[PDB]
Order: structure tokens, then C-alpha cells, then sequence
RNA sequence: GGGGAGUGAAAUAGAACCUGAAACCGUGUACGUACAAGCAGUAGGAGCAGGCUGUCCUGUGACUGCGUACCUUUUGUAU
RNA sequence: ACUCCGAAUACCAGUAAGUACUAUCCGGGAGACACACGGCGGGUGCUAACGUCCGUCGUGGAGAGGGAAACAACCCAGAC
RNA sequence: UAACGGGGCUAAGUAGUAAACCGAAGCUGCGGCAAUACUAGUAUUGGGUAGGGGAGCGUUCUGUAAGCGGUUGAAGGUGU
């Protein structure tokens, strides 16, 4: 038997398209730019994923830095110190901290201090 | 504008095939050389080539002997 | 009153009434849960320190609901190769709603 | 009954068609390598 | 949850007033460089401008160590043929004495739209003066 | 050529006539966009606008990080 | 392309512990037989070449990630 | 400019000492999937081109089917 490609040949295409929604010009349009476009979408997200964990925890490190170096230490010396007095609490949490509740975070690091 | 040299024989796979300690059966070539670089001692048979060959079972054993301090190969009852 | 606890791999700092999805654990719906390991509680200007852990620390919740979260794809591409891959996920969690904070 | 038959486990095995994209394992080439006489259609050599 | 994010709306920018003078340049301009990004702040997004303003004064009087004074050059493309201008600290410092610590500080500053924003909160002057006494500057040894 | 009227179950079944996809071209609305440098996305993210009622949904996406299409052929291609 | 001498290594064999689905054999199916760079030993070349030809080990090929500004082939390290 | 990646540096260079920290898709933690062994649990394993092997999805057509669904709306199209 004979077997014509349309309805599952365009089924495909749109996938691809729907997509691409919201790409410039042909990369949400074309099919040929849009599946090149929605594989390299894919591809970012992928190592992005990874390196979503790198740059939120640059992000932490910084401001746990700033907040313990208004409180007169380095946030070297302040990991340091809480490894020394066995606080482990993680840098997303600490950097959390010393926004949202100054206090503590100083308190966190006269803790600190007193271990180094 | 070229070579007078180019040439070769084929490597002809001399040496030693059972060194000492090796296990043979009658036959088996032990040495395979150009003249008697090694000797035949006890056991050890020596063809047109010079190729030493296991007379008995038992176990290969090399040494230096005689007034020369020629190398025998020899088959050690074992 | 905050209280910082750790659940999955992960720290959780949390105020009662506070609804989170955590990576899924082994409780029915509905159940109470109690985290033992809490590394910090504070209310107001008294903070407790965990060295690690605060001593009588527990954080009691309900679990709300197991779930599945919204799909990810995994789009492998190795160019000029004639490799490709796809693979879907949703990752599985537990919704838990904060009860009660003991210092 | 004659919507209940099945062949055996093993009985039937699905043919290898070449040449229908990268996830068959079989895309492209076809098994066939990359170029030479044993690629090219009719280039088989005479056992 | 989600990590702070610092509000273009909400985030507080301080004045600070500095005085360059017999103050390392480069030393100088790395400090007011972060306090512009605001990387002393624990609010730091870096999608955010939560620097601070920072006015410099004597700026002709910043300092340079070894034979930098006659030997630091700035260059500058035309992009006419043969359009490379050459001018070293000392003579900057003579024609355009604010010039040298911007400059210092616009390198350690991000490229792109927001470090461009960043740098327009330096407010330097060669003079012991300023104009934003209205802004009330606190003064930074910096 | 059209708009009414009328016909018809249907007239975006009106003869350029069943269905009526896509490329492509328009009008309208929301958001963005005239100091800003590159595979145009991605991870993040303010603001604005619609819903629903703000640790929601939808649209847009200032700003930040990262990021040189695909295929083929090759030792090796952003090339 | 000399040797009165003469290693390290490597190889051959045996004995032995521990670790490992290893080795081998017989069948079905291949693909490949343009390699590259780097280290080490060399020939060739100018102890030139991102040169060329071998030996051997690594990586690339067919390998992402981090470093080396950017940089297949280097350093670290193997991405359900 | 153009032989520090740039700014800039007289230490932010070079050598060293002490104690820190940053840093990867490495390791760990937490959740999940799969292959293969074993005895559902363990244990190991899951980069990949040529290529081998395994398991499927969907399409048209035949039976099942004069069955089942359909103008109280099929196929197709377009959204969610």
C-alpha cells in the first residue's frame, strides 16, 4: 500500500515550530532555521542547567563576602571559622542570611571569628 | 639524482624461543642462530642450521662451560 | 521566627506556615513530618547555632502533595557527527507546609 | 479468537530498514561505512 | 527559594565623597571600581546597579609609582590612517587631569549597557571641590 | 468590484466556488525598542499589560552571565 | 654499520596472594586499511617546518566539563 | 597601543614560609531512570563516529469488523 506523508509530515513541523515561538524572523517561521534553532535552545539549556549551579553560587559566595567583610572579616576566613565551630550551613542559605537578617549573619560571624 | 642503496633481506626471527626454565617436549627448537653461538649441551640436538632443538623433555637450561666459556644449552631432566 | 533545615540534599531556610517542595520522601499524604536536622533557629535577636545541629531543633509539617515537576528536555547534538539524543525528565517532590518551629 | 492470536516469542522479528534517521542506528550510510566500491550501490566484490 | 534580587527601583545608592590625592591610581581605582558595582553590598545583583555614587576630588594629585609618571601612555585611534595619538600620565595630568583616574576606573569596570551605567555614577574633579554638596557625600577613605 | 435584498442547512458553499495547511503579505491590540556591537538563543531577571486571586497563569522582556548555524567531507571546519 | 665491558627497562617462563568476566576456541554481522598533535627513542631534514618516515605511550579522531585570553591533539578530568 | 587578555600593578613581580579560600559535567549528598550480574534488593555499569546488538513509536492497507464510534458532528485544519 501506498503511504502519503502529510498529515504526519506537518505534525512534526509544527512541533518543531511551536517551539520556536518567540525567536526572530525565520527561527520561529522556517523550519529549517526553527529546528536548527530549537536544537541549539536545547543544547544551551543543557549545559546551562550545569552552570546555573556555578553562577548562583558565585552569586552567594559574593555577597557572603560583602556582609562579612562589613561585619571586619573575609569570606575566606569566615568558611573557615564556621568550618572550625562546625556551622554548616550552606552558602545559599548564609548569603540569604545576611539580606534578609544582618543580625544573625553578624552573629554568624563572631562565631566565626572566635573558632579562627 | 638518487640512491644506489634501497635493499634488504627479510629479518630471518632468530633467538632464543624457550629461555631457561622453559618446559619442552622432544623437538621443540630452543635456539635458532647463525653458527653455534650456543652449543649443544645435554639433551639438546643441533641441525644443518645450527637450530638447537630439545632431545628430551624436561627443562631448558643455559650455561657457560669448558675452557673457551662457551654458552650450552642443555635439557635438565625435570 | 525563621529556622534553617536540612532535607534532600538541600538546605531549607523556613517560617511557619510556609509552604516547600522538597525532593520527595518516603510519607504518605496528609502525614506529619518531623525534620530533625535543624542548623539554625531565630526569633528576633536570639539566633541558636547548630554546631551543627540545634539540640532540641524539629521542625514539624504536613505533607500537601507528592508531585512530578514540569518536564525538562535533554537535547544531546553533536554537530557534524550524526549524533543526537532526547530525553525527558520530571523530576519527582514532596510539597510540605511548615507547622511548627521548636527551638 | 482471531483477534487473540499472537506468534510466538521470538516467531517474528522486525526486518532492518535503512536510511530512516539517527535513532535506528542504521541513518545515513546504512552500514555501508563511508565511501569505497563496497558503498556504492551494485559495488559488491566478487567472493 | 529563589536568591535576592536587588530592585533598579528599590536599591539604595549612597553618596561618598573621595579624596585621590597622593593615593596609587590603580589601588584607588580598583576600590571605587567595586564600589560602583556595589560589590561591598550584600544586596550585589549583578543585573543591578546597586553601586554608589562616587565623587573624587583632587584628581590631579592621585600618584603613580616608578617611572610612570613619564612612561604610563594612553593611546587613542582616530581611526584616520595613522591615527594613533599618543599622550603620557604627566601631560594628561596638565590637559585633562580627570581623565587619568576615569580612565583607570572605566577598565575595571563591565562593558555593556549596565558597566556604562555603573561609570556614570563617577563624579570626578581635579579641584578640592564639587558641586553635590545638595547630595550630602560621606566621606570614604578609599 | 462590491453592499443590501433574496436563495440555500450553509454564501469566509457565490461560480477567482468542498476542506482550505505552510511559506509569504496585511490591519488591530499588549509589551519592548533610537549610547547600542557579533549564530539572535539560553540561565537568570526588573518593569509593564491581560487574566485569575500574588512564594499564581499568560504575553512582552530593560539588564546580567554564557554562547562562532546545520549538513557534508575530513587529521582537523565558526570557517 | 667498533667492543675488553655493560645497565635500567622490556620480553619469555615458573611459583604465589589479592583484584577483575579475563584469556582462549567455534560461528553470524561489520567497519577500517587518508590519520593528527603531544611526550619519549631515533632516521631524514638545518637535532628547520603545524616537515617527513619508524618505535612506543597519551589525547584527538569518536570526548563534553574546568584551566591554558581566544586555542581538535597541552594540563586537570571522562558528561545516565 | 598590539610581545601581562585589559585596567592597572613597585607588589597586583620573583623566591619562600604559615594558615585559608575559590575552582569542574571529578568526588560527595539528595531524588529518579536504565544495562548487566547476582541473591524486589545488592554490586558494578550507563561519553561516543564507523559499525554490531536490543527494544519501541507512528503511518497506509487486510482480518478481527455487517463489530465499535459518527450529522446530538467523522476525517482533516487550528488552539488548549
Amino acid at each position: 500500500p501506498r503511504v502519503k506523508r502529510g498529515v504526519q509530515a506537518r505534525a512534526r513541523h509544527k512541533k518543531v515550530l511551536k517551539q520556536a515561538k518567540g525567536y526572530y524572523g525565520a527561527r520561529s517561521r522556517v523550519y529549517r532555521v526553527a529546528f536548527q534553532a530549537v536544537t541549539k535552545a536545547g543544547q544551551y539549556a543543557y549545559r546551562d542547567r550545569r552552570a546555573k549551579k556555578r553562577q548562583f553560587r558565585q552569586l552567594w559566595i559574593a555577597r557572603i563576602n560583602a556582609a562579612s567583610r562589613q561585619n571586619g572579616l573575609s569570606y575566606s576566613r569566615f568558611i573557615n571559622g564556621l568550618k572550625k565551630a562546625s556551622i554548616e550551613i550552606d552558602r545559599k542559605i548564609l548569603a540569604d542570611i545576611a539580606v534578609f537578617d544582618k543580625a544573625a549573619f553578624a552573629v554568624l560571624v563572631e562565631k566565626a571569628k572566635a573558632a579562627l | 639524482g638518487s640512491t644506489r642503496n634501497g635493499r634488504d633481506s627479510e629479518s630471518k626471527r632468530l633467538g632464543v624461543k624457550r629461555f631457561g626454565g622453559e618446559s619442552v617436549l622432544a623437538g621443540n627448537i630452543i635456539v635458532r642462530q647463525r653458527g653455534t653461538k650456543f652449543h649443544a649441551g645435554n639433551n639438546v640436538g643441533i641441525g644443518k642450521d645450527h637450530t638447537l632443538f630439545a632431545l628430551t623433555e624436561g627443562k631448558v637450561k643455559f650455561e657457560v662451560k669448558g675452557p673457551k666459556n662457551r654458552k650450552f644449552v642443555s635439557i635438565e631432566a625435570e | 521566627m525563621y529556622a534553617v533545615f536540612q532535607s534532600g540534599g538541600k538546605q531549607h531556610r523556613v517560617s511557619e506556615g510556609q509552604t516547600l517542595r522538597l525532593e520527595k520522601l518516603d510519607v504518605e499524604t496528609g502525614a506529619t513530618v518531623e525534620f530533625d536536622k535543624v542548623l539554625l533557629v531565630a526569633n528576633g535577636e536570639d539566633i541558636k547555632v547548630g554546631a551543627p545541629l540545634v539540640e532540641g531543633g524539629k521542625i514539624v509539617a504536613e505533607v500537601v502533595q507528592h508531585g512530578r515537576g514540569d518536564k525538562v528536555k535533554i537535547v544531546k547534538f553533536r554537530r557534524r557527527k550524526h549524533s543526537r539524543k532526547q530525553q525527558g525528565h520530571r523530576q519527582w517532590f514532596t510539597e510540605v507546609k511548615i507547622t511548627g518551629i521548636n527551638a | 479468537r482471531l483477534n487473540t492470536l499472537a506468534p510466538a516469542a521470538g516467531a517474528k522479528t522486525s526486518a532492518k530498514r535503512v536510511g530512516r534517521g539517527i535513532g535506528s542506528g542504521l541513518g545515513k550510510t546504512g552500514g555501508r561505512g563511508h565511501k569505497g566500491q563496497k558503498s556504492r550501490s551494485g559495488g559488491s566484490v566478487r567472493p | 527559594m529563589k536568591t535576592f534580587v536587588a530592585k533598579p527601583e528599590t536599591v539604595k545608592r549612597d553618596w561618598y565623597v573621595v579624596d585621590a590625592e597622593g593615593k596609587t591610581l590603580g589601588r584607588l581605582a580598583s576600590e571605587i571600581a567595586s564600589r560602583l558595582r556595589g560589590k561591598h553590598k550584600a544586596e550585589y545583583t549583578p543585573h543591578v546597579d546597586a553601586g554608589d555614587y562616587i565623587i573624587v576630588i583632587n584628581a590631579e594629585k592621585v600618584a603613580v609609582t616608578g617611572n610612570k609618571a613619564k612612561d604610563k601612555v594612553y593611546y587613542r585611534h582616530s581611526e584616520f590612517p595613522g591615527g594613533l595619538k599618543s599622550i603620557t600620565f604627566e601631560k594628561l595630568i596638565d590637559r585633562k587631569p580627570e581623565m587619568v583616574l576615569e580612565l583607570a576606573v572605566k577598565g575595571m569596570l563591565p562593558r555593556g549597557p549596565l558597566g556604562r551605567a555603573m561609570y556614570r555614577k563617577l563624579k570626578v574633579y581635579a579641584g578640592a571641590e564639587h558641586n553635590h554638596v545638595a547630595q550630602q557625600p560621606q566621606v570614604l577613605d578609599i
